[PDB]
């Protein structure tokens, strides 16, 4: 139940910095942990495994810029329900010592990670500081973990979600936004190849 | 309390240095509070190697380094609040600073790093630890 049923927006906004998302061209052989279908703009992944998402930018945002991730349900009849972990996984022992147990999206490999439980919307989000690409690279890579399967009864319950990535400044004002569908499954490569047909 | 916090730091540093060729100083190997902290810190050095490298890049460790520079680096680690994950990162960063100075043939810096960690623990983290269930609450979550 969303606070006041005020769904956060998902409209693409590349903004002043040319903010876009990139994904690894991993295949669909069933030994894939993570792979992105460009035709469906949909990422398929396994629980608690690494999902690299890249941040492409035509002009470097200033320091103090932050990158937020948030999930919402894709179907309109569910957009007002907050995406939470199933009770079983919320109670299980998988704390990384940084992420509260109820959050579904995590960032791994970042000590500066921040988790928010919004006092008005009741929605979860995870925030890290934006950093320019490393030498040799042209994009900034963030490693995400989804901590429930899409099938988990009492959580998502086979409902597709979308992740919304936003560029903010120190004050939280909007600098850019992108989004993609997420299916956390058991066989990501087989499911992408299945849906990428019919 | 102040001595109790000093001990957990030195036992943490003793084990890290002993797990390499460096020797530095009843049922203590199995003591549950320290054992799970060591296992948690061993995990942290792998996943956050990028962050620890950056932190020790900022902490330009030389014989002349004062407490204040160390405190500055670790204070940034807690700027957004204290949690068990960040406290584990506080211990493992001190460990990597100690191994780094032994490897750079500056072994006597290990004493300074050890005293700094105990100081920062007693001054800033101990009140939070006692208010959030003590070390027992840490082992209840195993992190
Ligand atoms: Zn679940």
């Amino acid at each position: 139940g969303s606070g006041g049923s005020s769904v956060p927006s998902q409209k693409t906004y590349q903004g002043s910095y040319g903010f876009r998302l990139g994904f690894l061209h991993s295949g669909t052989a069933k030994s894939v942990t993570c792979t992105y279908s460009p035709a469906l703009n949909k990422m398929f992944c396994q629980l608690a495994k690494t999902c690299p998402v890249q941040l492409w930018v035509d002009s470097t945002p200033p320091p103090g810029t932050r990158v937020r991730a948030m999930a919402i349900y894709k179907q309109s009849q569910h957009m007002t329900e907050v995406v939470r972990r199933c009770p079983h996984h919320e109670r299980c022992s998988d704390s990384d010592g940084l992420a509260p147990p109820q959050h579904l999206i995590r960032v791994e490999g970042n000590l500066r990670v921040e988790y928010l439980d919004d006092r008005n919307t009741f929605r979860h989000s995870v925030v890290v500081p934006y950093e320019p690409p490393e030498v040799g690279s042209d994009c900034t890579t963030i490693h995400y973990n989804y901590m429930c399967n899409s099938s988990c009864m009492g959580g998502m319950n086979r409902r597709p979600i979308l992740t919304i990535i936003t560029l903010e400044d120190s004050s939280g004002n909007l600098l850019g936004r992108n989004s993609f569908e997420v299916r956390v499954c058991a066989c990501p490569g087989r499911d992408r190849r299945t849906e990428e047909e019919n | 309390p102040s001595q109790d916090n000093r001990e957990i730091v030195m036992k943490y540093i003793s084990y890290k240095l002993s797990q390499r060729g460096y020797e530095w100083d009843e049922g203590t190997e199995s003591e549950v509070v320290h054992q799970t902290l060591r296992q948690a810190g061993d995990d942290f050095s792998l996943r956050y190697r990028r962050d620890f490298a950056e932190m020790s890049s900022q902490l330009h460790l030389t014989p002349g380094t004062a407490y204040a520079s160390f405190a500055t680096v670790v204070e940034e680690l807690f700027r957004d609040g204290v949690n068990w994950g960040r406290i584990v990162a506080f211990f493992e960063f001190g460990g990597v600073m100690c191994v780094e100075s032994v490897n750079r043939e500056m072994s006597v810096l290990v004493d300074n790093i050890a005293a700094w960690m105990a100081t920062y623990l007693n001054d800033h983290l101990h009140t939070w630890i006692q208010d959030n269930g003590g070390w027992d609450a840490f082992v209840e979550l195993y992190g």
